């Protein structure tokens, strides 16, 4: 019904996403090759989240990865080529208003 | 196992925002007029699909009005209101933001940007007030004041007061000894500082005339931020009334750069190089930077060293960013790590200025003119932009009349055996033009680099090379002109003839040389005493005995070791010759040794260990050309 | 009216205190040694009126253990431990303190002082933790482990592992990117910046010998904070131990201040004078001091400039308190009034230590010998202190030797004519002694101050007056010594025999100088260059235009104008009157007298206009003598 929150980060092979949905149930994450989907419920309430992220640049589902915790959902994504600068999440120049940058754990590392 | 949900202690709660969060009590202004800025933004915003919003009131702007009387400070905004659930859950819930609850219903396609995030600025009130009571009007609820002095409750009631038809008006009863935010100028200063760049005019109403019976000063944000404008669109006009406003100047800036960074860092710049120099600039220690950060127009902190290096402090100007993490004081960034992200930005978009600058010759010149210091100690401390500052060098030179010419001229103008720029240093361009030590060079032509402010010594150590060729002192041993093998052949003849003279002239020059040389580097002058290449120039030693703050210790090691270079063709030096070859102990040797050794301390640029028994020799002299 | 309770949103302001309260993750094991040593302090105490409180358990320690196979860091503290309603009122209750509760339900005799206060400092630990889980025991209740997320919620169970006794152990499963903290120097780093005083052993339990199964680093704070004892008790060797242990210095202070304030504002102080001036004391522009600050032993921060003037950046020191105001982070103070009110105390006590040093004269040689800068740059700076500061000044002067003495023993030496302080300055105390200037000083038998470093130049600015005698330089225009009415009389009368050729030697150095006069500071030179009395000196000028970053047409506004002071006594310049006497355009008159102001300028520590117009003088003069 409504996008989580969500911040991100990258490294110079993975882009980490962390969905902030706190006491999350039904947590589902799918990868492909050219986007990110995540949706769950959220534990206050059970209402329904949905993020479609169509991504910047290409990921590897095989080693990409999703970790659920009570405090949110960190997804950890391949990127398809090591290397890749990612200067936006999405391939689109959209300003999503729930997305920004987790400046406790963005480091400028290439 | 037992599950429970965290709680808080409101009471303490509460005294941790009011006592412990904010570091200075005048940011409660900031934060009230950035909650009204959010709330003129977000009725601004629901009035693009719905005129109908605007109908109980068309003119969104804020309106600061202290009142003296009842200690009072009151802060109104035409923005959207809030309804009697809105004050329940907004103002009675901690840490609970209604602009992040409204941000986050948008589309991606939505133009507006909100300071608001945390949901605890509104309670900063508390620093200065007594009580503060919150009148408001939505436009789908009553009138309600809501009223509190965080006593742990808060209490709300249908306002049978003044009707607002739509907006907020948050009135401070100011504690007795605040009083000071009353002040028409205290509130200039602040709301100046803070939030001369929120998006809605800031009224202030001041005093009775003497009649007016209520002064507006009609804006304390009389300005636009134009810097979110894009730089294509914007005149040097524009930019010049920008420039004076930010920095109360009244002349004109030199040069600007306008850019944005884009990437996990999203943000924008103005950097200004002002017409001239503070006269300040390096004596005022406390003002290190002259940029300013913003986060969504409202101001965090300026003076910040990790911003822009010292060698910059001369740059006015503004960053501002859309999603920067702050402090929750909101009075510094959070991550120190992304000030050196804005600090590469800066600093290569500065030297993007500078050699944007120096294709406009008449306009580089009333730059370096200035700002010369700045370019050579970025040469002395910045060992990354160190080739790119290199190329922003202007020197007077032997062919340059007058007139100050780049190391890419002097390299256009070097000679086909040349592999070396000649350079020298000292206090004046007539003491260093005039010198000993460029006879020889000026006699075949080759070019020499005039330096002559005290930072030139401390730039040029760094210097060691421009585009392959190597920068050389002129007053440093064995410089090595482009002779031919008849000139080579030519300077071994000469030192031989003189190989005795040179051994009976450091015997009386002992412990005062480290050695007597036969000289390519002269023409006119009997001797010049030149440096070893491994310590300070005559130059550097007089710049290092003259720091205050220094430790002597390193005085006493890196003190060079001085060389008298004779010239082997002045009639001076061969007649002493014939006189040390006919009596090595000759007292009249003794005395023209000396002279020659004192004098040419002068002409290099040393001062003596003793001036007085020097001027005693010149006295001596003296009273026999008088016949005394 | 309607009146509610203030509420909290948990979810948000749990998200406050992880991303916006603190800019460094390090000090999640600051706040988690806090708490522990709060909780030993807790069971001190409440074993102090009943003993059976510890037969639980006997020690009072902390222990960290690393354990990089489960990415956890523990922290075992053997402190009263919580019960299950402990908690789940304190752990689960975000701003309640269990600490503050505890303190404020004491008497108020009660000799205790705790940390914690605000009641957010455990979460902290979700900087770095994924997971905490908490397993305590207290004496009243069970063994239960508390654990969470950060979630919104937490859970309690009755744990039955491995029996505690009596503690807690806050275990941190890391963050995959936060393994840096499982690191032991990254734990000792973080353990001896902020926590180096906690009043109980900080054990920490690493790898393996590589042998015991683990290294026991039996404390990382071997030390104690050695200022909470009487400053009377302390041995010089005891000041010496802590001294070597704060610094690393591997030799001994030169001088100790312990103070202890009390009133509104109370600390303890420990103030060092190190042994020897640091290499970079001036040169490192980012240790503005050496002033650590503490509250109730726990560092809150260094190297701010508002604790002491940068003239005494050399201290080392702890400044501790039991009740100073702390930001939320713990970073910094609340009001910038408290850093004043104790800069006074630490200058004021400064002050005493160097006039308490003073009487040690050995010792104060050690001391002054290396910083002599930092109180003339103190003189220089501190307008309410140079009374105090100019009794610490040590000079070498004509009159005694190579001796040290201070403006009280000159003061004291005076002759009873004497109504000013007579000094100069110069770039060597050989230069110095023999110049021109003192001539007549010393042969009335009248004492001048030398004065050697280029700081000494500007702390005569400021240092206008000593004991109610003027500071007088003896290189500026209208030096009147103390003298009889009959020489006065017969100076007047050589003023009278020499107003032609004053006036034929301005008409030839004209611009050059000022005015030419006959003048008493003179004996055996013919002549010397002085300045007026407002502008720069002879040494300020060679200082100001040797200083890299300062603007030369904003100093040189004021730079020296020269005088001509001619002794009418010597037989260069009676003999030179003769002859301007005889014709006022003489070719011989003119050379001389350009000859005797280029050798006055070098004499008088002036650089010549230009040095090679001058060398080619002497080498003329060399060529005559020669007969070349
Ligand atoms: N002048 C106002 N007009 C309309 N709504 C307001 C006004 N002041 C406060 N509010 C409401 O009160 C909510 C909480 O305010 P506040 O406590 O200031 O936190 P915040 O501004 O939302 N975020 P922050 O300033 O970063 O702490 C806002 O989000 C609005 O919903
Ligand atoms: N290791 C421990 N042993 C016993 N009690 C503890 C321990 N750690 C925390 N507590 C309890 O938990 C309470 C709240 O802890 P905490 O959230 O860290 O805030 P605080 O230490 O009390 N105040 P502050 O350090 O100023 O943030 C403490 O006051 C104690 O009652």
């Amino acid at each position: 019904m409504q996008p989580a929150s969500a911040k991100w980060y990258d490294r110079r092979d993975y882009v980490f996403i962390e969905f902030c949905v706190e006491d999350s149930k039904d947590v589902n994450v799918n990868f492909e090759k050219s986007k990110l989907t995540f949706s769950c419920l959220g534990g206050s309430d059970n209402f329904k989240h949905l993020n479609e992220i169509d991504l910047f640049h290409c990921i590897d589902p095989n080693d990409s990865k999703h970790k659920r915790t009570d405090r949110s959902i960190l997804c950890c994504l391949r990127k398809g080529e090591s290397g890749q600068s990612w200067p936006r999440l999405t391939k689109e120049r959209a300003k999503l208003n729930w997305l920004s940058v987790d400046f406790n754990n963005w480091k400028d590392w290439e | 196992v037992e599950t429970f949900a965290f709680q808080a202690e409101i009471a303490q709660l509460m005294s941790l925002i009011i006592n412990t969060f904010y570091s200075n009590k005048e940011i409660f202004l900031r934060e009230l007029i950035s909650n009204s800025s959010d709330a003129l933004d977000k009725i601004r915003y629901e009035s693009l699909t719905d005129p109908s919003k605007l109908d109980s009131g068309k003119e969104l702007h804020i309106n600061l009005i202290p009142n003296k009387q009842d200690r009072t400070l009151t802060i109104v905004d035409t923005g959207i209101g809030m309804t009697k659930a809105d004050l329940i859950n907004n103002l009675g819930t901690i840490a609970k933001s209604g602009t992040k609850a409204f941000m986050e219903a948008l589309q991606a396609g939505a133009d507006i940007s909100m300071i608001g995030q945390f949901g605890v600025g509104f309670y900063s009130a508390y620093l200065v007030a007594e009580k503060v009571t919150v009148i408001t009007k939505h436009n789908d609820d009553e009138q309600y004041a809501w009223e509190s002095s965080a006593g742990g409750s808060f209490t709300v009631r249908t306002d049978t007061g003044e009707p607002m038809g739509r907006g907020t008006k948050v009135i401070l009863h100011l504690k007795e000894d605040q009083t000071e935010y009353l002040e028409e100028r205290r509130i200039k200063e602040i709301v100046k500082k803070h939030s001369q760049f929120i998006g809605y005019p800031i009224t202030l109403f001041v005093e009775k005339e003497r009649k007016e019976k209520y002064i507006d000063q009609e804006e304390l944000n009389k300005t636009k931020p134009i810097w979110t404008r894009n730089p294509d669109d914007i005149t040097n006009e524009e930019y010049g009334e920008f420039y004076k406003s930010l920095t109360n100047d009244w002349e004109d800036h030199l040069a600007v750069k306008h850019f944005s960074v884009e990437g996990q860092l999203e943000f924008r710049a103005l950097l200004f190089v002002p017409r001239r120099a503070p006269f300040d600039l390096f004596e005022n220690r406390k003002k290190k930077n002259n940029i300013k950060l913003y986060v969504r127009r409202v101001f965090i902190m300026d003076n910040c060293e990790e911003l822009i290096p010292e060698y910059l402090n001369f740059i006015r100007g503004v960053v501002d960013s859309e999603d920067l993490p702050l402090n929750i004081s909101r009075e510094m960034l959070q991550q120190s790590k992304i000030l050196k992200v804005i600090r590469k930005n800066l600093v290569k978009k500065c030297l993007e200025l500078f050699t944007e600058l120096a294709e406009d010759k008449e306009n580089y010149k009333k730059f370096y003119e200035q700002f010369s210091k700045n370019i050579k100690l970025g040469i002395h401390e910045d060992s990354q932009n160190r080739k790119k500052l290199s190329e922003l060098l202007r020197y007077y030179t032997s062919a340059s009349g007058d007139e100050m010419v780049s190391l890419k001229d002097y390299c256009t103008r070097m000679k086909e055996n040349q592999k070396h720029i000649y350079y020298i240093t000292g206090e004046t361009k007539d003491q260093v033009a005039n010198s000993a030590f460029v006879e020889r060079l000026r006699k075949h032509g080759l070019e020499v680099i005039y330096m002559i402010e005290p930072i030139d010594e401390y730039c040029v150590q760094q210097l060691k090379e421009f585009e392959g060729k190597t920068l050389v002192s002129v007053t440093k041993e064995g410089l090595e002109l482009p002779e031919d093998e008849e000139e080579k052949k030519k300077q071994e003849e000469k030192k031989t003839k003189f190989e005795n003279l040179c051994k009976i002239m450091k015997d009386i020059l002992e412990k005062k040389v480290e050695k007597v040389v036969v000289s390519n580097r002269l023409v006119t002058s009997p001797c010049c005493i030149v440096t070893s290449t491994y310590g300070w120039t005559a130059n550097m030693e007089r710049i290092m005995k003259a720091q205050a703050l220094r430790d002597n210790s390193t005085m006493g090691y890196m003190a060079a070791k001085k060389h008298l270079e004779i010239n082997p063709d002045h009639s001076i030096i061969e007649t002493l010759r014939q006189k040390a070859e006919a009596d090595k102990n000759d007292k009249s040797v003794k005395d023209l040794v000396i002279l020659l050794y004192e004098t040419a301390l002068l002409s290099s640029g040393f001062s003596l260990e003793d001036p007085q028994t020097h001027a005693n020799r010149i006295y001596r002299m003296i009273k026999l050309g008088l016949g005394i």
